[PDB]
């Protein structure tokens, strides 16, 4: 059996995602002798031989279409391509906003399996069991793929471990099919910064502050306690708070704090991503059943104002 | 011109909310249902373009799903949607992205408007699935995660910013008509807290092109994890201050 991996790349570099879905294909593999083949789309896509060229992967594909970076008619054309190819049986994709724009559309076409953002794979028997999240993320919801030959997943990004180590994968070039594109991709943008928020110690601040003329309050907590102030996305979407102060997934890792305050955040999954590596983290919220608990070291269940003020008074 | 918006009513769960004796679905007793978080701005942002348009622009929301849906559709003619449809039969239930992505493009293709738009992805589940499934459906041009639209209506073209991670975006330009998912902060809704019913016969689907049957994955149970427990401080707002304190200063 084949498994086949879609690397992912932007602006000439590797997202670790790729690496990630490499591991995952290992430890998914039925057997020593199943081949794990990665893929890697793009006009420039030569360049990512070598960082590809690791543990674990046995064949190395590098499929040149028309667009330097994704554009999702590429890359849904090449991928059904690579699958017709290889009859791979589990093909991973990162799930990556990338992947958003195609690996549904790939599904909808065909007669493959599909679930998205899976964070437990493995095989019982010959069977392929998938486990995603359903509710907010309150319950698992375990699917399987009956009849299905091959399966199309997308993966939850910093679940499954790379492997360790250099490989010597055999290495092949291919054309995608000639399809012109319905988009063109133009500028990279930054939007229109005073703090790198790659510092030690943070009190981020939620949707749970209610209104703008709260921000205040917090900014001289932090200020007092000498931290800095962070948030989550929708104060920063508001524009409360620069998005240079965002934490999570569209916003910033991170990733040298040491002690983050959460306040009124409810943990998604999108805010974890930037933040869940912390040695330390508190969460202040009124609701026990928040998914921050289930990764802060501490916790109080409690009205974030109120905290807040006995805070600044012992201080 | 006429842009749809596809709209879902999602279901939040109660405290202390239990699975089914059957194992495959939490107890329906204990779903709270309002409208998914992001279709206020992908509602939001056809309005926009209604707003700008010196010419007529029909706003349709579209929604498959059973009675309850009324609710959130009411409300979204309310702030000024033009039409809404609601989609459904009994046969209906289970379907998943893909299926309802099929019967959505069923009432697409009768509507023929000039741009559709989707959520990012559902508050419940999460799939982020449907908008694109859509697209492939009607074989239209599509971008997902579009945090900037600079649209006018009948262009044959329109230039979006797509969010990407760590907080670049892109701009893409793309032949419309287009299938866009429209993620958070695009727009800020202005409203922030009859309807048309289609049968599947309506749309020339049966049965077995639906339902739990018809779809990609399939549910072998839901079930309530072990997770990460934190250590809950107990005690009074002063305590509970001076714990995290003593946890400052160790630090
Ligand atoms: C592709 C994409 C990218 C995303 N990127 C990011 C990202 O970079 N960063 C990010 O943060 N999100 C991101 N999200 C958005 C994410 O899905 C959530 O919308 C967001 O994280 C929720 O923010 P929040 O926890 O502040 O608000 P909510 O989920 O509304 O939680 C507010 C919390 O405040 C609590 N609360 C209310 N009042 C009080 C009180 N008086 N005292 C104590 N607690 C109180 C509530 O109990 C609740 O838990 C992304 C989503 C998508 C799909
Ligand atoms: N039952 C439904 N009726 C209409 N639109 C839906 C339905 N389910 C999902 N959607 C659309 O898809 C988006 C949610 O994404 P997803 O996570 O893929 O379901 C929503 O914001 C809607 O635009």
């Amino acid at each position: 059996s084949k498994i086949l991996v879609i690397a992912e790349h932007r602006r000439n570099d590797l997202r670790p995602v790729s690496l990630e879905l490499i591991g995952a294909a290992n430890g998914l593999k039925k057997s020593g002798e199943d081949k794990v083949v990665v893929a890697v789309i793009g006009s420039q896509a030569d360049a990512f031989v070598p960082a590809l060229s690791v543990n674990g992967v046995d064949e190395l594909v590098v499929v040149k279409g028309s667009s330097i970076d994704f554009d999702p008619d590429v890359f849904e054309a090449s991928v059904s391509a690579l699958i017709a190819a290889h009859n791979p049986s589990v093909v991973l994709l990162p799930h990556s906003v990338d992947s958003l724009g195609y690996a549904s559309s790939l599904a909808s076409k065909t007669g493959y399996g599909f679930a998205t953002d899976v964070y437990i794979v493995e095989y019982q028997g010959d069977e392929l069991v998938a486990t995603r999240g359903g509710y907010n993320q309150k319950v698992n919801v375990e699917v399987d793929f009956p009849g299905k030959s091959t399966v199309v997943l997308t993966i939850r990004p910093s679940v499954f471990k790379p492997l360790e180590g250099a490989g010597s994968p055999v290495v092949s070039n291919v054309d995608a099919p000639s399809v012109q594109s319905r988009s063109q991709n133009k500028d990279y943008v930054e939007v229109g910064d005073i703090d790198i928020t790659t510092v030690d110690f943070i009190m981020s601040i939620g949707r749970g502050i209610g209104e703008e003329t709260n921000v205040e309050q917090f900014r001289e907590l932090a200020d007092e306690a000498g931290a800095t102030l962070c948030c989550s996305r929708p104060i920063a979407d508001a524009g409360w708070l620069p998005k240079s102060r965002q934490v999570g997934q569209s916003g910033k890792v991170v990733g040298s704090c040491k002690l983050y305050v959460a306040m009124g955040i409810s943990g998604s999954i999108q805010h974890m991503a930037g933040m869940k590596h912390v040695p330390t983290i508190i969460a202040v919220n009124t609701d026990p059943g928040a998914s921050i608990f289930t990764i802060a070291k501490y916790g109080i269940v409690a009205d974030i104002f109120d905290i807040e003020e006995e805070l600044k008074a012992q201080l | 011109m006429k842009i749809l918006v596809a709209v879902k009513q999602t279901a939040a769960l109660e405290e202390d909310f239990e699975i089914r004796e059957d194992g495959m679905d939490v107890d329906e007793d204990f779903m709270m249902y309002d409208l998914n978080e992001w279709d206020d701005f992908s509602l939001e942002e056809a309005m926009k373009i209604k707003e700008s348009s010196d010419t007529d622009v029909e706003v349709v929301v579209v929604s498959v799903g059973p009675d309850r849906v009324d609710e959130s559709l009411r409300k979204c003619l309310a702030k000024g949607a033009d039409r809404a449809v609601r989609v459904w039969d009994d046969a209906a239930e289970g379907s998943d992205a893909i299926v309802v992505g099929r019967i959505l493009t069923e009432v697409i293709k009768k509507e023929a408007p000039d741009m559709v738009f989707a959520g990012v992805q559902s508050s419940d589940q999460a799939y982020a699935s449907t908008g694109i499934s859509v697209a492939s459906y009607l074989n239209w041009p599509h971008a997902a995660v579009v945090a900037d639209l600079q649209y006018k209506p009948g262009d044959n073209k329109a230039v979006i910013r797509r969010e990407l991670e760590g907080g670049m975006l892109q701009e893409v330009e793309i032949n419309c008509p287009a299938v866009l998912t429209i993620q958070l902060g695009i727009n800020k809704p202005r409203y922030a807290s009859p309807i048309e019913e289609v049968s599947l016969a309506d749309i020339g689907l049966s049965a077995n092109d639906v339902g739990a049957a018809q779809s990609m994955s399939r549910v072998r149970r839901m079930y309530i994890p072990e997770k990460g427990r934190a250590t809950m401080i107990e005690g009074t707002i002063s305590e509970q201050a001076a714990k995290i304190i003593q946890i400052i200063n160790e630090f």
